[PDB]
């Protein structure tokens, strides 16, 4: 969902 | 049956409830999102709690990782559920 | 031996010390000790996990197990053997 | 042979286990799931555990990090695949 | 209602707070933001609290997931608005 | 020099470590990825260890948070990096 | 004035420091990023600490969380900027 940087699910 | 039941619901987490949101135009959600899921493009028009406003030039199916009190209906031409 | 040349493990930082904890034996683990110098002390406090808090939990001691800072052992070269563990007593 | 093995699997982590869904429509999923990968764009319609549904015009390939408790058939024309 | 009102915002949750930015070049951003979602595509430079900036050939709606220090208005032919 | 290289590496982290994978076909792969970075278009199946299998019709460059244990051969069109 | 500044900077934080990369080939980065924004489409090669490299056909914008130490100069056709 959010922000981030890393390759993830949400 | 989940296997993620004990497990807590954080922000960064994936979406556990949606519903969808009327441009409801000042009078606030009843819950507000973690994120938005965009139905149809278009403009959007979002309320901090703080009250500043822009609108936003969204596109078709974007989820988009904020966190609004209210959508207002002026400059609202796109559809969209929330996600909490 | 921890993996990468010249710091811990990449993926997997800090079992080095774990699985050298319990490759010593149980009996030598009941009172058993640390040695290092303080600028592997220093480095090994500066271990942190995926959000940046430091993982580790007056002798300073590490997991349990009490911790002599020499300052003779060699720091943390490519091939350096900086961090023993053991009954020293026996 | 996994170096991530020890590691805890949390709702943010990547998916472990996939199965595909049916629209069951009015029997509840074998085990919900963390998200969906879609893998024929269209429409589907998703339940929570609140029971509130709406329809999702998705596309082909996305994902969305919903975790929906039943999928039911009546407006789903969009095949996907779920992810745990 | 917010259920999650009593959770910490850090820097990997969603977007509580967004304001417009402006092109202001050679004064700093009032707060500076998480994230940057464009508007309208083109070229936007960006500094850093170190110093050193670079042109972004950004799209129309990406989000890109940077801290800048301060918008510059040479290059600027993009329209953004700051998350936080 | 990495700054973070006291920085555990999580699930949720970037890529470390990659590799290409080969369709291998009832051998398993040797370290099984966090991800899968996909290089050219197709489709692609993959086994999880509790043995399920599914087609995945993946477009072109796009990471799919998957975690694998065994790619196949048989309806394996597309190939992908695998990231670790 | 950053409300997020005594916030711990984490892998899957967003990037702080930014710093364009060239293609150096054979003599490695100066601080590896966590993520790579791709300016021009294109190829460019990746080697891992552990030295094994591929070519990864990227697209134009695109972030991709992959952590290399050296992006070399031989089928290098695309420029990008590091993220840290």
């Amino acid at each position: 969902i959010a922000l981030g940087l890393g390759l993830g699910l949400a | 049956m989940d296997v993620f039941a004990k497990h807590a619901v954080s922000l960064e987490s994936p979406a556990v409830r949606h519903y969808e949101i009327t441009p409801s135009d000042s009078t606030d959600l009843a819950r507000r999102p973690r994120a938005l899921r965009v139905q149809t493009g278009g403009t959007l028009v979002l309320r901090d709690e703080t009250g500043i406003t822009v609108t936003y030039t969204v596109f078709a199916g974007e989820i988009l990782p904020v966190r609004p009190v209210r959508v207002l209906a002026t400059g609202t031409t796109a559809t969209a559920v929330g996600w909490e | 031996a921890t993996g990468a040349a010249g710091d811990f493990a990449a993926v997997n930082a800090s079992d080095a010390v774990v699985d050298l904890v319990y490759a010593l034996g149980a009996e030598y683990r009941a009172n058993a000790s640390f040695v290092m110098n303080s600028k592997t002390a220093g480095a090994v406090r500066k271990m942190k996990d995926a959000d940046g808090r430091f993982l580790w939990a007056e002798p300073a001691r590490l997991m349990g197990y009490p911790v002599l800072i020499a300052e003779d052992m060699p720091d943390i070269a490519a091939n350096a053997y900086a961090i023993a563990f053991g009954d020293f007593g026996n």
